[PDB]
């Protein structure tokens, strides 16, 4: 869990848990 | 450490890492840096003896 | 029995030169600043991930004035690296946290490409600086040369990675020498694809779990199975080719 | 520094207590100054409506605050020697050199309390009795500070005018002290005040190929490079810079991270400097979690610090004026 | 600066001379020049303060 | 109005309360209405409560102290810094002298 | 006479402040650094070949188990046998503190 963002574990989430930053911020 | 080694005949360095004799804290031994001042009192000879 | 070895220094320099494709090019430790074992231990304990590093399962699993947002001066964000570096300062509740090595002073060691130069040489990488005595006495070691052919190599071995840095040792088991452990203990090179990048993280993960879980070996009454077999009259002993024995193993299992 | 407080927190959590302790984010201490002399005379009158003190405030000479701090000049000296010092170094007037009552807040504090009322100075048979009272008020004001409840750095307060009440029992001393701090605050606020933040001095040593990255890191953190130099007889360079202390948190971590562990730096307190803004600008909108532009740092520091101590919301330049209603 | 202003006698030890021979590998004359540089710079700092 | 113990509250609400029930709401113990001490709070120019001598605006975090004999209310800082240090026990606004029992 | 721009004239056997030849060595370089560079180079480079000859010439004797050490403990050992106790430090602190 880098920078206080993301799932502590991706396990049982149903997904790989890849996190990217929002590109449409102003 | 060099001086202590010279004065105390049986206390020796461990061939691969140094004893930091004067760092007496588990924090200085882990963290690798001197944190707190430490006094030593020894008796040493000069060139005359 | 082949148990102990001791080599001369030309032997070690030849072996060190011949092995350099598999070896690292680091001389000091500062490359692994937040990539050492202790950083990975702290990171695991806080449930935080260094960007190249492994990820684990979490170890730990009200309205207030102290946490209020009107009082905060958001100047820089607090990264995760800072919380690894000074764990007691940036964490409420650091349990099972390890302090990391702070700094080691930079090894300014100078490689020599060409052997025809003297061992003691002012390399252009270095920034430029800018009563009677008896007839018998001389400087100490006036006969000996300042350097020999072996001097640059002998200095080169001081800053070599293990086991090159030694003269003698015990022989090791063949399997117990991984030979690639250093490649995954460094950062993954830039531009590599996703599968390889992930690969590096998994290998580091297993490296960190072996280092955590290790407890020293329990001193037990050893038994030797094959010595018990050879003490019997039913087991004879010989010397065979490996392929011959392998074929027998295949046939006997069938 | 960061390493210092990391060790303090280690000891506080693990060896001197057994407790779980929450830690806030780091922040710095600020100081308060003025850049100009006060636009009005500032007077304040006691409860017993007779004694009235007037001051003005003005910014000191630039070597001088450092000089008091370093203690090259001392209150200990006899008055003529003190006069000689000011006259010799700062082109200071003789009448001014006679006028110096004390230094504030402490005996060696970077502020000066000055007399400047010549025709009623021959009331020294009476005004001398309210010397020490006034001087306590001065010291108390310069330790507290109206703008952000922090020290006042590098200022000079001149008593332009005094009206006293010649009965000692009538004036007392307990009533001159608050009147003194209220004139102090009025004189401070009427000269346009500014905040001062510490600046750290940072020495980095690095290989050649990493030096540009040092230039990068400082640039994100309002820092700038004094000196860039090779080290004689070594393959390493030395960069020397200043960085504000609030931007230093995690500075060495980011520096070692962005340069593969090669750059290493040590930081130490060097001087105070002026935060870029008008702290009393009510037009400024501060959203609660975004960083702020360089125009309104001072406002945003001041405001946030008053919340954190628990002080009042608002300060205006007429806060400590006496009420004409 | 702190020692001079606290009124103490100052003596200097130049440690880690192996770094000149076994790391930088300077010729011995240039080792002399670098050591002389260090003792000069300490003298300059003292005469400043 | 304040009780000697230190609870401060409004007259218009307590007086009918004392007539209906002899006691004070904060405590089980009963309280005679004469014991209530009037409190006077100074205003700023803007209209907020401040300490008369220190001019500090009162907040839920400030330390607030009243003098029983005279009834005025100051920040605890002013009372401390002036009266506990300088060993006079005169009120700051008026020369009325108060004993240490009175401070609440 | 062992620091500074003084030099040595080996025919005179005396220390001159003027250099006897153009290519000459200062006294510090020729009496202190040069054997130090030679000690460390014989140890790290020639422990197998000609360290015994050099240890004889300095008078230092090491046992058979000491010569089997790796280079860093061996070098620390040789220098402890050559420089002995740290009396130069103690002289510096006695005379000037």
């Amino acid at each position: 869990m880098y920078n206080g963002i993301g799932l502590p574990t991706p396990r049982g989430s149903g997904t790989n848990g890849y996190v990217q930053r929002n590109l449409s911020l102003v | 450490d060099c001086l202590i080694e010279q004065t105390h005949p049986e206390i020796r360095k461990r061939y691969d890492q140094d004893l930091c004799y004067t760092d007496i804290l588990f924090t200085e031994q882990e963290r690798g840096v001197g944190i707190k001042s430490t006094p030593v009192t020894v008796v040493l000879p000069d060139t005359k003896g | 029995t082949y148990q102990r070895w001791q080599f001369t220094l030309p032997m070690m320099s030849t072996l060190y030169r011949l092995a350099n494709q598999l070896l690292t090019d680091l001389v000091d430790d500062n490359y692994f600043y937040l990539f050492d074992l202790k950083a990975f231990f702290t990171s695991k304990a806080l449930n935080m991930a260094i960007p190249g590093g492994p990820k684990f399962e979490p170890l730990v699993r009200d309205w207030n004035e102290f946490n209020d947002i009107n009082k905060i001066i958001i100047r820089q964000p607090i990264r995760t690296e800072y919380k690894i570096a000074f764990p007691y300062l940036y964490n409420n509740l650091p349990h099972h946290v390890h302090l990391t090595w702070y700094h080691t002073p930079n090894v300014v060691f100078i490689k020599t490409e060409d052997p025809d130069l003297p061992a003691f040489y002012f390399d252009p990488l270095i920034n430029p600086i800018s009563f009677e005595l008896p007839e018998f006495v001389e400087p100490f070691l006036k006969d000996t040369p300042l350097y020999t052919d072996n001097t640059a190599n002998g200095i080169a071995l001081l800053w070599a990675p293990r086991p090159f840095n030694l003269r003698s040792g015990r022989t090791r088991r063949a399997l117990d020498i991984p030979l690639v452990k250093n490649w995954y203990r460094e950062h993954c090179p830039a531009g590599q694809p996703v599968k390889v990048r992930v690969s590096y993280q998994k290998l580091l993960k297993y490296y960190v779990l072996n280092a955590l879980k290790h407890r020293p070996p329990k001193a037990q009454k050893k038994r030797y199975l094959f010595r018990s077999f050879k003490a019997t009259k039913f087991f004879q002993s010989t010397k065979l080719d490996w392929v011959e024995v392998g074929l027998q193993v295949c046939r006997q299992g069938y | 520094g960061e390493l210092y407080l990391d060790c303090v927190m280690h000891d506080l959590r693990k060896m001197y207590s057994e407790i779980d302790i929450k830690v806030a984010d780091p922040v710095v201490t600020f100081c308060e100054t003025v850049v100009e002399t006060s636009s009005l005379k500032c007077f304040a009158e006691t409860p017993n409506k007779k004694n009235k003190i007037t001051m003005i405030a003005e910014p000191l000479e630039k070597g001088l605050a450092e000089d008091i701090e370093n203690e090259v000049v001392q209150i200990t000296w006899n008055r003529k020697k003190l006069g000689e010092f000011f006259q010799t170094k700062y082109d200071w007037d003789l009448l001014a050199a006679r006028s110096i009552w004390a230094f504030g807040p402490d005996a060696t504090g970077p502020n000066i309390l000055v007399d400047d009322t010549l025709p009623s100075e021959v009331d020294k048979a009476l005004l001398g009795s309210v010397k020490d009272s006034i001087v306590q008020g001065f010291q108390w004001g310069t330790r507290e500070g109206p703008l952000c409840d922090e020290l006042i750095r590098n200022v000079k307060f001149k008593i332009l005018d005094a009206v006293v009440a010649q009965e000692p029992l009538h004036r007392g001393g307990g009533q001159i002290i608050p009147t003194a701090r209220r004139v102090v605050y009025s004189a401070f606020l009427m000269a346009t005040p500014r905040l001062m933040e510490p600046y750290y001095f940072v020495e980095v040593q690095a290989p050649a190929d990493c030096v540009s990255a040092v230039y990068t890191v400082l640039a994100r953190r309002r820092g700038h490079v004094t000196q860039d130099a090779p080290i004689p007889g070594s393959p390493l360079y030395t960069i020397k810079a200043f960085i504000p202390a609030i931007d230093s948190f995690g500075f060495e971590t980011d520096l070692r991270t962005h340069t593969q562990g090669q750059a290493f730096s040590l930081s130490v307190f060097h001087h105070w400097q002026i935060v870029p803004g008008d702290p009393l600008d009510k037009s400024i909108v501060i959203r609660p979690l975004e960083p702020q532009p360089a125009p309104h740092l001072a406002r945003e520091f001041m405001i946030k610090t008053r919340r954190r101590k628990g002080l009042s919301e608002d300060v205006s330049i007429s806060k400590f004026f006496d009420d004409p209603m | 600066k702190h020692a001079v202003q606290e009124r103490l006698a100052v003596t200097v030890c130049i440690n880690k001379i192996d770094r000149l021979i076994l790391e930088l590998k300077l010729p011995p004359t240039d080792a002399y020049y670098k050591l002389r540089h260090i003792v000069d710079e300490v003298n300059g700092l003292i005469s400043m303060y | 109005v304040c009780t000697p113990d230190g609870i401060v509250f409004d007259l218009l609400n307590i007086v009918p309360w004392l007539k209906k029930y002899g006691t004070n709401p904060s405590n089980g113990e009963k309280l005679d209405g004469r014991s209530l001490i009037k409190l006077n709070f100074s205003k700023n120019s803007e209209g907020k409560y401040h300490c008369p001598v220190l001019f500090t605006v009162f907040t839920n975090n400030t330390h607030i102290v009243a003098v029983r004999t005279t009834g005025n209310v100051y920040a605890y800082e002013a009372v401390e810094q002036l009266n506990i240090k300088a060993k006079n026990f005169r009120d700051l606004l008026t020369d009325e002298p108060f004993s240490r029992q009175d401070i609440i | 006479r062992l620091w500074g721009d003084i030099y040595f004239n080996p025919k005179t056997r005396k220390f001159t402040k003027k250099a006897p030849t153009s290519s000459s060595q200062r006294s510090f370089v020729e009496f202190i650094l040069e054997p130090l560079y030679k000690i460390l180079a014989q140890v790290v480079g020639d422990v197998d070949t000609s360290l015994p000859r050099t240890l004889d010439e300095l008078g230092i004797h090491l046992t058979k188990e000491e010569l089997k050490l790796n280079i860093r403990p061996l070098l620390r050992l040789v220098c402890k046998k050559f420089f002995g106790e740290f009396t130069g430090f103690v002289d510096m602190c006695v005379q000037h503190i």
